[PDB]
């Protein structure tokens, strides 16, 4: 669920998702159209496509089992919906952390007045 | 998609309105666990249930068609999953507008510890 994805983001990036990634770019925040603006935004587009493959799992409210042990994110579900949602979040938090040095605050709250380029395709 | 949902919210409640719904209660924007905290949160919970019933398309990425006619949101020209997604958004934006009077700024940016697991069903 998104509370759990927020915990993964905190662990890999040190940021609180509701004040940063939740409003970023065309794909991390409230966009879903336009071009992904940078590497961070491209991580979020890949996560959006990931959620798109497990739509029936209702990724927003799917509370899965995961643990951070030894600095790693490990998804423990056997249940394929829960596990896949967790792997989508895990991969996105890893990607975001790999690109935190290009995080640009100009893309916070940017979606509503930009993001009209031809959209990325999953 | 979320870009369009944001425009419905802003067009119904007033500019900047969508930033109030980024993280509110247990279900608005972020979260996804627990009992809805009030009527606005309940609108968001119903919106997730609505999105959960959509099949074949990704609610964050699907671009539907809508317009404002004399200030009211009107979904139109939508087929299949696009129709359902637009309607989910239309109803939620209207529900936020209906319950704007009781929006409680102390429910913004809740942590998962405020939204304990309950039996809340769609």
């Amino acid at each position: 669920n998104l509370f759990q994805f927020g915990d993964m983001i905190l662990q890999k990036t040190g940021k609180e998702a509701v004040h940063s990634y939740a409003i970023y770019g065309c794909y991390c925040g409230w966009g879903g159209q336009g071009r992904a603006q940078d590497a961070t935004d491209r991580c979020c587009f890949a996560q959006d496509c990931c959620y798109g493959r497990v739509n029936d799992c209702n990724p927003k409210t799917a509370t899965y089992t995961y643990s951070r042990e030894n600095g790693d994110i490990v998804c423990g579900d056997d249940d394929l919906c829960l596990r896949a949602v967790c792997e989508c979040d895990r991969a996105a938090a890893i990607c975001l952390g790999e690109n935190v040095n290009t995080y640009d605050k100009n893309y916070e709250y940017y979606s509503i007045s930009h993001c009209t380029e031809e959209s990325e395709q999953c | 998609n979320l870009f369009q949902f944001a425009k419905m919210i802003n067009g119904k409640l007033g500019a900047f309105s969508v930033w109030n719904y980024i993280s509110y209660g247990c279900y608005c924007g972020w979260g996804g666990q627990g009992t809805p905290k009030d009527a606005t949160d309940r609108c968001c919970f119903v919106h997730d249930c609505c999105y959960g019933r959509v099949r074949g398309c990704n609610p964050k990425l699907a671009i539907y068609y809508y317009s404002f006619k004399k200030g009211n949101i009107v979904c139109g020209k939508n087929n299949g999953c696009l129709r359902d997604i637009c309607e989910c958004d239309r109803v939620a934006a209207n529900c936020f507008h209906q319950n704007k009077n009781t929006y409680n700024a102390n429910y913004k940016f809740l942590s998962s510890s405020r939204c304990r697991q309950t039996g809340e069903k769609c």
